[PDB]
């Protein structure tokens, strides 16, 4: 094509790849550690230490558990009608009112925690022939003795206690949660003094369920001056159904209903400080970022969080094999 | 890796190449010199980001779940709550462990492959004018000045231009 | 080999692959959508809308739930001794007999639904000194008042109600399921009218278990004229054991046993029409074909079904990469 | 893919090839023409059906299980029933998503591989009589009529027959 | 370089791989069986048939279940204060003392089995005004009639069964498990003979929980001469809390506490022989080696065991494809 | 496999090779010989043990779990206990089944790759002195005695030494 050259030589062309002096070992199908040019961590292993107050409604329980906030322990009266995406229970929380127990506490803490609202509606119940508004020095409200703001302790009028038999229709289009209870006196004398009859009974029913509890008389350990206990129970009433409360003693009556809603609310136990920042994944240890696919901070999470894993580091190689010349 | 280029027929990498992942060093009529290949670097980088994004894809959000810590001893139902979560965790842990093992394996062979494809692609272009020294280096059998080297690298080298020169120069018999 | 030719020429041979004009995008490890020549759907996402009556015994409950079919609500008398692979409960189903409740309804619906048979054997129980066959206008059987076909309501004889104490040995080689109950009167007068004693009791035992229920007196919501409730209970009796029923009031006695069997029977809630066709995988939404490995129709399935998945399409490439002549 | 043939050194596919997945196009002194390769098409198809069947393999049948829909609020045990099924579903969803991602990746490289193996196999057969134009096309350096092309394709080409012709015709020096 | 030779010849070099005459078929992503040169089994499918007595403390229950060992059935008195990593229950095991039942037996078997110790501490309870140490001919201890070594059956002293009301503080720093019970008499005469009052009651409380059981009078099936039953209950008492037991009849009192510990102990039902060997993975079928990653011997395992799988063979190819020239 | 060497361009394996996985057989002036290649045998063996150990890695130990066998009919909670374990087992069974399928696939291509790499490596060393007969055999175009064969195999063959001989002997035109 061109003409005979007066020179005759050759050239060398060599193909090659880069290499870095440092380089990270990564796991393989055939190798446990092999060095690549670069990698990324896929396990998130540290929290900030604070629960960010944004985007979810984080309600600090402070020294109230959700059940005392529900029942209306005087010292928790601050939470009335509160609302939350996450209720945080603090380990410092205490109760300070009449000694109660909740047989199946765990479901009541769950189904309220998921509802996410404490909106209470007072209904006009009529208790005929009994003394309303009983209270106790084990639950002071101010200088006075008192009781849970949402429950009504019925004792005898004059010298007798009738068979209470009341009804409250669910005429609304939503479910109504009713919290009620029963008082287990310490002695047979306490029983007859307060409720006249030697054995009370509570039957709370809807047309689809019924529960009858009879009180249990006996000494229990002194808690705030009391050896008696009240035990808490719940009844959900579906739209169009009816609540019927029948009792001839020891009833701790409801003052109306809590609204129930379907939501994304939950409860968490954490003593992490709440601080102002935005983060979607919350953990009892504080928030964590959700840029990585797996996390190892805590298996308890709320929100858009990485899948919890056992491993605390898992490196995805984002580079070729590192085969250095000069080395590190 | 599977193709035997990286850490294979190419004895080692160049720490000196700061401008790309694959590239050429040359020795010629007017010096020595090096240059990153950008198409194969971009090909390796795009695939690695491709998989990286698919892994960094959607976190699932969960809200009210089951309790994972207990303060009293309850027996049967708590035993189950513990078993459900412990078996969920070991299944997800196995899952992350196999994922990065498969992924890492594939990334070392993918970048091995791109080294090999650049090499092969360069081989095909030089036609009968170069011989493989078998170490990642082609010996070009004709005077190839810096423009000649830039045409090979930018992919416009015309082998016919130097075929007679190279061929003559190649099949010399004389010792 | 051959001799010097008079023509001198070359040829061109080119290797290549096909390509299609259309082509499907598919997911990869390094790509979210990449186009291949052809693919297949692995997620089954549609139902026919009908439950095929073949190969499984699908029993339409029509307007009977399985528990009313078990107890023997008059309107469900059609199901006596029926048998099923799948009992379908319809949402239209109602009950129409004495108001009852089943504490742990959910297990009784389960363990009957799995047994798959309602075969009942009447045993010759002898109730001495009580009036058998009580019925109620809240459960009419024909023009008359009546009761569940499988339970026997015992009321007093004139003046008295004795302590019933009866035995029925399990001499067969299979387990026997006994369904029984107790009546919770609305008033103390109802109690004494029917059962004489002011408080009844039921203890039902085998030599390995015992349950004592005491009735609960109180007003409940009017359901079919009644404010009283009966509550249902179950006792399985293993071969060679004995049933002993002891009571001095409020017993709703068993009339014999249901056979229990180990099977592949279950229950499903669906208003899908049953139609004549054969299909192995049933879903509340109707049957679905099980040719694909995953399905997205419903997480509730019965039979040979695809694993339910969240994704609603997942395409497996069954072809090479599609690189068309004039790229698409 | 890993081998760099499909969507690689072969710039694109032929929509015209309606009779097979891989094949040949030639221009020789009699004319031009095209033909599907059936052995490599069958090889790619068999492997793809192989994996397709293993995926379409045995559905497990389940009968009485747990309840997955609830009409009342119950608390602790129902919370668990919901958690068990929700964690089962996310684990099976992950599983289907990784399965088709791995599978699809492997099918694009498997068919990339078969294109490359046909090419290499054809290369080995032509011995010193052809040169790779580097775009999937071999230039044959000797008169190759249609029977010659059929022998290459049906795999009976004898290179020795035309070696002297091709070789002479190949290492011509003249510009 | 060298000088022209007088010989002109060529050589043949051929590369190749081995092949074996035999060869194993293995599964692939594209093949169901393909033959490789060699493979390894990854599913462990056989047991030795014996539970190795090493490294874990395996306690053979012999003819005692853990609950009878706990309660102190005379024939199980051998296990007092025993300790285990794995308690093995034998199917031959029987009980031979007063007929009892444990409502939620399954949790009591669990929480004791996990604690791993039966260390009992006798506390000085004072039962005032009642006769201690009752026993029964249905539970002989030696020639005499007797009762569970760890429970104390209280019957009236003279003309009275007083209201028992006792306390036992948890002053130690560990949790104490108390096992107690209640006696359900066969007849109203048995009730008044033993406990005077026509209806007893038991309330056992801590300051955080309370349970009241009232007995259930009625005939049950004859078991070792008895138609009565006792039912067992448990109360854990946390450090610093108090047990208060209040009762006026039918109390089967505790004699002190079992220590509770956090451990790795469990219980297993197996009739496999225990033999002397060391093995870490135990299965009801005997021990199995844990060199393979998956096992198919039994889904019930204790210790360092392979993940149970449904497959009974799964071969990992450890060699290339086998392409023989001769074949067979 | 992906590279087309084993059960590909190498028609079959040698049952005779008892001393290694890959190797050479030759005919030369001094006679015929066979010899195992140890570097490629060790390469294939090391990778296969590599994966074998990662699979034989840590058994997790579990102690008190949930009950998996029942003697009475209980209903709701037992139904759940059964569902949790049955879903755990199918998830682990799927897991073992996909693991050995992926692994086995990769092992057949890994050993396919090592055959190919030995072949290619040998090719590069022979430079212009041999031609590929396309069946795993190189035809060497110069007298290569047993020391010549040992230098190719131990990797010290100097192609320049015999280039003029081979080249002359190769591009002979005479029929
Ligand atoms: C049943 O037995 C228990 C224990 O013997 C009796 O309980 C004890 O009752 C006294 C008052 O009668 C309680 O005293 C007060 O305790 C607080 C806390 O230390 C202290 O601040 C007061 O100044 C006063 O000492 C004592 O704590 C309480 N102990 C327990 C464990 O509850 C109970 O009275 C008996 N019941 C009957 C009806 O006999
Ligand atoms: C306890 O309180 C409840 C509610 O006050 C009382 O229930 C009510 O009793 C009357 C009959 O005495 C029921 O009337 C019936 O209504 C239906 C529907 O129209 C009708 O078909 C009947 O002919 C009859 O009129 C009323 O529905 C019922 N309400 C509820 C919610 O159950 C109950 O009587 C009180 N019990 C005692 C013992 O005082
Ligand atoms: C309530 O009804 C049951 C059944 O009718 C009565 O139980 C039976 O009572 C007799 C003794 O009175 C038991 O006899 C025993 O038989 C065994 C075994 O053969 C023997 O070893 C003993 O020496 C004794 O004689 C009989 O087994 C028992 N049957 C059952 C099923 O428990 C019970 O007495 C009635 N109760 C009342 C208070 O009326
Ligand atoms: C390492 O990989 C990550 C993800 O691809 C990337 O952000 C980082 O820049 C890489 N490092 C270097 C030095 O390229
Ligand atoms: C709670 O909400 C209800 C409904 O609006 C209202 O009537 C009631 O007074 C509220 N109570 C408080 C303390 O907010
Ligand atoms: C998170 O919290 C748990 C429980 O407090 C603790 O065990 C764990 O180590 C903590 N992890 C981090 C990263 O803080
Ligand atoms: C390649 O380099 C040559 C000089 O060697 C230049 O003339 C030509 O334009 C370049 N082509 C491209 C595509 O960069
Ligand atoms: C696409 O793939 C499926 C499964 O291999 C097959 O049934 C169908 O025929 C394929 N389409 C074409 C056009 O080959
Ligand atoms: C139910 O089956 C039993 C056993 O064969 C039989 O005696 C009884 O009469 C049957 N009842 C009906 C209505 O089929
Ligand atoms: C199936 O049924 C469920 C519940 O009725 C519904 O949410 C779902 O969308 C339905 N899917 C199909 C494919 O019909
Ligand atoms: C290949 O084609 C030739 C003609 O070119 C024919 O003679 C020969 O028989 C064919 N061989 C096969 C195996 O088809
Ligand atoms: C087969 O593989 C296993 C694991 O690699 C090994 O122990 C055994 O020796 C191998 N068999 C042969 C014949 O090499
Ligand atoms: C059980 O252990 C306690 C604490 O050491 C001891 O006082 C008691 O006597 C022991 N009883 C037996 C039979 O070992
Ligand atoms: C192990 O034991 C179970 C239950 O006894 C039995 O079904 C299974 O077949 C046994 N397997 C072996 C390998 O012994
Ligand atoms: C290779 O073989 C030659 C003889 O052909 C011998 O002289 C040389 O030392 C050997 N080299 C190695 C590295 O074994």
């Amino acid at each position: 094509q061109d003409l005979p050259g007066n020179d005759n030589s050759t050239a060398t062309l060599c193909l090659g790849h880069h290499a870095v002096p440092n380089g990270t070992l990564v796991k393989t199908i055939t190798d446990d550690q092999i060095e690549v040019t670069n990698a990324t961590e896929l396990v998130q292993s540290s929290s900030t230490g604070k629960i960010c107050n944004n985007p979810h409604r984080i309600l600090d329980g402070i020294d109230c558990t959700l059940i005392d906030a529900l029942l209306g322990d005087p010292h928790c009266d601050v939470f009335q009608n509160e609302t939350w995406d996450l209720f945080v229970e603090r380990s410092k929380a205490f109760s300070n009112c009449y000694p109660y127990d909740v047989p199946d506490y765990a479901s009541l803490r769950s189904l309220v925690a998921s509802s996410g609202t404490l909106e209470f509606i007072t209904e006009g119940f009529t208790w005929t022939g009994v003394t309303q508004n009983g209270g106790s020095n084990a639950c002071k409200r101010g200088p006075g003795s008192g009781f849970f703001s949402r429950l009504n302790w019925l004792t005898k009028s004059g010298s007798t206690y009738p068979v209470l038999n009341v009804t409250m229709p669910n005429n609304d289009n939503f479910d109504k949660l009713y919290i009620w209870g029963i008082h287990h006196p310490s002695t047979n004398q306490e029983q007859t003094s307060l409720y006249v009859q030697a054995s009370g009974r509570v039957t709370v029913s809807t047309r689809r369920s019924q529960q009858t509890i009879i009180p249990n008389i006996g000494s229990r350990p002194w808690v705030r001056g009391q050896s008696s206990r009240i035990s808490i129970y719940w009844t959900i009433v579906k739209p169009g159904d009816v609540l019927v409360i029948n009792s001839n003693g020891n009833l701790i009556a409801p003052r109306g209903y809590f609204k129930m809603r379907t939501g994304k609310s939950s409860i968490m136990r954490s003593d992490a400080p709440i601080d102002t920042c935005i983060s979607e994944c919350i953990t009892p240890n504080g928030s964590i970022p959700n840029d990585k696919p797996f996390q190892n901070v805590n298996k308890i999470t709320y929100g858009a969080c990485p899948k919890y894993v056992k491993q605390n580091t898992l490196k995805l190689a984002t580079g070729m094999r590192n085969v250095p010349e000069k080395q590190t | 890796g599977l193709f035997g280029a990286i850490a294979g027929f190419i004895e080692n990498g160049w720490e000196g190449m700061i401008d790309g992942w694959y590239g050429f060093r040359h020795q010629n009529s007017e010096g020595t010199g090096q240059a990153a290949d950008l198409k194969s670097t971009q090909a390796a980088i795009d695939q690695i980001n491709g998989k990286l994004n698919r892994v960094i894809e959607k976190t699932n959000e969960k809200f009210h779940q089951i309790e994972k810590e207990f303060s009293e001893v309850e027996g049967r139902i708590q035993d189950l709550e513990k078993y459900v979560e412990d078996t969920k965790i070991d299944l997800w842990s196995y899952n992350a462990e196999l994922l990065v093992a498969l992924e890492n394996q594939h990334t070392i062979d993918l970048t091995d492959s791109e080294m090999n494809k650049l090499f092969e692609k360069t081989r095909r272009q030089l036609r009968e004018n170069a011989e493989e020294m078998g170490n990642g280096c082609f010996k070009i059998y004709h005077k190839c000045d810096n423009a000649c080297i830039e045409s090979i690298r930018n992919g416009t080298y015309d082998h016919d231009v130097y075929r007679d020169e190279a061929l003559n120069n190649r099949f010399q018999i004389k010792g």
